[PDB]
């Protein structure tokens, strides 16, 4: 079990199934299929790839160079999302929009996209953004805002560290022999606050019923019990003195102006000691806030 | 021994506890400024002395010229410690 | 409210109880290693969920990849709570 | 003795606990219907058996024809009891 | 009798015969037969299948993929009902509405329903909803409101748990060689409050007579007898002390501000002790409410 | 024995009952605030002492400096217990 | 402000802690040369960053051309700080 | 001795420190997210082991199946301790 430590190594984090994310992906796939059929005048076939959890560098190394990378923001959540379009899909869209029948196989170029191809990518991106926004709306309100387009991981650093966990959902688009692919990548920290919503499958809306459920849960927990402990004061000493504790030994302590009340080590208020009803009393002054 | 001397150079923290009690969270919410809360311990009983949260001895409260002090009286020998922890 | 947020910082303890039963001390003395003891609850009934020994909800037993889990199903609303305490 | 027989006529209550865990109140508020909550205990570990809230033995879960049952396995002898309470 | 426990196992719950539900199903079958004859211009044959009680997952696994699932709400009862239309029935309806004679056997497709087929399903659904509402009205007022249509169990979770008990009543529709089938599924918790009404067979209305019966039952029960016990106080102690109870032993107790009156362990009021007519008396202060 | 010591660590609950009476529900409904209800027991009779609802001894009411107390007088030996339960 | 600039001229000391653990003195005496001691923290968790013994942020270990470095990742905002101190 | 056994029951806290460095507050303010900070210690040097903030030994970092560990190598005998404190 004992292994030597390497600072350049990292581990994985079990499994983080997001059924709600998959449902959103399927809804977005339906909307994007409709949009692509409307745009290209031909029926596409969109297949939702398996959701992938991997470090950011692992996702980056698999991206062909050059590739179209678009920065988006999922308001009100903080972060920057990425929409990845493969060059093959862009070439297919350009060929279809300019009357190409697709007979000629695509040639590897490795060149920057032209401004016309940039406009084609923007035309795809707007529809994709609308579709994804509509898909997300079914479970939680979100707004997607495109930021800028880049053609290299050089222009990235959406993430603080290359080893940060990100969520990538591939999609495969087929309009014939074409098997183009586009991907959506989101950092895990962006969707971390909504982890509970995304993990368990969604239920019926019943917002008033859910609020009543929360209110009842609050009311029932209010009758729970705990232990209240008040620390009079603290003393710095040494172990040798402790070995010599004897009857009559006097240890000086600092006089506490206020008595702090702690619950399992959690301060809750500051008070002053008193003698009421023949027992020690604490006059509450201020709550810890 | 020599390791006792080594750990002697290591400072430790001592804690004196006036008393303890149990109540519900609802009762705590009912409490306001100036509220009175009772304790299990009685008047004149020796107070618990804790080292890093572990009770090791008991003492009596005294004042030294302007500062509170604890006059150690008894120990928490295992029989008494087990008896009071069983409570 | 703000005091709800204040008590939110205070951790609490949750207890899940499989079941309960009553028997004499003589029967307990008769029990040995490997003995079988029955419970009042039946198979498939939701288990009690207790916060500091107070029942607040019920759930169903599930296993999470290697760890047991409770899938909350119903609450202990005052009518049902009074009915089950009357028993 | 005769007083053991006298207290034998007095019924007592037995409690079986599946497991225990600790969490904040905010996490509990975050929990909704169908939420999953983990427990400290692992799979296959003997469950605690409590008499009036006091742990006295451990057992294993069995089903009797339609009813859950506990098959007693071990005891809570003072060394183990002190070790588990120290946790 | 002794068996080992498995958390992934569950049992059944005897029998829950609902004669009123069967009568409602028959009335709905009559109304739907009339509606289908009116719509398709041909006489259908509707057979009410045996009412089924099974866990939700068992019902889900038997549904062909894809299938038309419609979400309905039975107000004022809380929950979401489902109306299941088999693809064969939808195909038969589409064929009949567009002049098809039904000679050609249907081909397995496994494809999403078209918007025209969606409108056909909606046309069937409205009549089915009217019929079922009218059938339910005969025994208890209810309103059925369609929510949304889905084509997979992915879009379900009408139930909190897959093992929840649901009630499914199959129906078989025949307009020739066609033997199409549609099902109605309702969670047991939705109809749980009305269990008494649905179990025993309905009688004549006699609402005034029933109210008089209830009033007489209330009046007769008012003369019943019970035992009132007031607990003075409680003490926490240990068994060793109990073994040493002797004459003259004094046990301190907390002074009760109020005396709580319990009936078979059920508190009913809080009072204070008194001495009236040479016997102990309790001055009632507040009732437990 | 050793098991007596083991159950000694288990706390129990004691109940003191002033008296008992029987009446109809209609009479209870007739009762209002300030109503007077009689009890079967007379003045000066020892009060019942119950452990978890089981009568084990009898005592007399005393006051300790501000707190009520019970001065144990007699026991509920099986002959007397059977005689009073037969009532 | 200007006093922030004044204290800027005052250097401070930063401390990075790999992890923490608890054990008895007897176990420490049992330890010899080459002994293996475990830590509470797991592999890959951010390490604590302390200023004069006070935790203010967390980071990840990196190596700079021959020298270890800490890549700051998160902060110790009061909710998380209270949660980790409660442990 | 017997008091060594008594203090053995008292748990203590162990602290492992990766390294230390000194810098101005202005430099700390200049630091942002992802900034790189160097340490005085070199690569491969044994890390300091502290008990309640007091250095008592040194060790080497190892990983145990998923958890970091410290492999104790040397001690902080008074000559070396004085030499390193003089720095």
């Amino acid at each position: 079990d004992i292994r030597p430590y390497d600072p350049n190594t990292q581990r994985r984090v079990v499994r983080e199934r997001l059924q709600a994310l998959e449902i959103i992906n399927e809804r977005f796939a339906r909307q994007f299929r409709m949009g692509l059929f409307n745009l290209l005048r031909r029926s596409p076939d969109i297949t939702v790839g398996a959701i992938r959890i991997q470090p950011y560098h692992e996702f980056a190394r698999n991206l062909p160079v050059p590739t179209n990378l678009n920065l988006i923001h999922l308001k009100p959540l903080r972060g920057t999302g990425l929409v990845v379009f493969s060059p093959s899909l862009v070439f297919i869209a350009v060929d279809n929009l300019f009357g190409g029948d697709g007979r000629f196989p695509t040639k590897v170029e490795g060149r920057e996209f032209t401004h016309t191809e940039q406009r084609v990518i923007n035309r795809m991106l707007k529809l994709a953004l609308e579709g994804y926004s509509d898909a997300w709306k079914a479970i939680n309100p979100l707004e997607v805002e495109y930021v800028r387009s880049e053609m290299q991981v050089k222009f990235t650093n959406i993430t603080t560290s290359p080893n940060d966990i990100v969520v990538n959902t591939p999609f495969h688009v087929e309009i014939g022999n074409l098997t183009g692919e586009f991907n959506i990548c989101l950092p895990f920290s962006m969707i971390e606050p909504l982890r509970e919503l995304l993990v368990n499958p969604p239920l019926e809306n019943s917002r008033h019923e859910d609020q009543n459920w929360r209110d009842n849960l609050v009311r029932q927990v209010q009758h729970s019990e705990l232990e209240l402990v008040a620390n009079f004061a603290d003393i710095p000493l040494r172990l040798s003195q402790i070995l010599k504790l004897k009857p009559g030994d006097v240890l000086p302590i600092e006089k506490p102006d206020r008595i702090i009340a702690h619950v399992d080590g959690v301060p809750v208020l500051t008070s002053q000691y008193g003698t009421v009803n023949g027992q020690y009393a604490l006059r509450v002054e201020h709550l810890i806030n | 021994m020599q390791d006792i001397d080594l750990i002697m150079d290591i400072p430790v923290k001592l804690t004196v506890e006036l008393g303890r009690t149990r109540m519900t969270i609802k009762e705590l919410l009912r409490l306001t400024q100036g509220s009175v809360v009772a304790l299990d311990g009685l008047a004149g009983e020796p107070l618990d002395i804790l080292i890093n949260g572990y009770l090791i001895a008991q003492g009596e409260v005294v004042v030294v010229a302007d500062k509170y002090g604890v006059r150690i009286t008894d120990i928490i020998t295992p029989s008494e410690r087990m008896r009071r922890l069983s409570r």
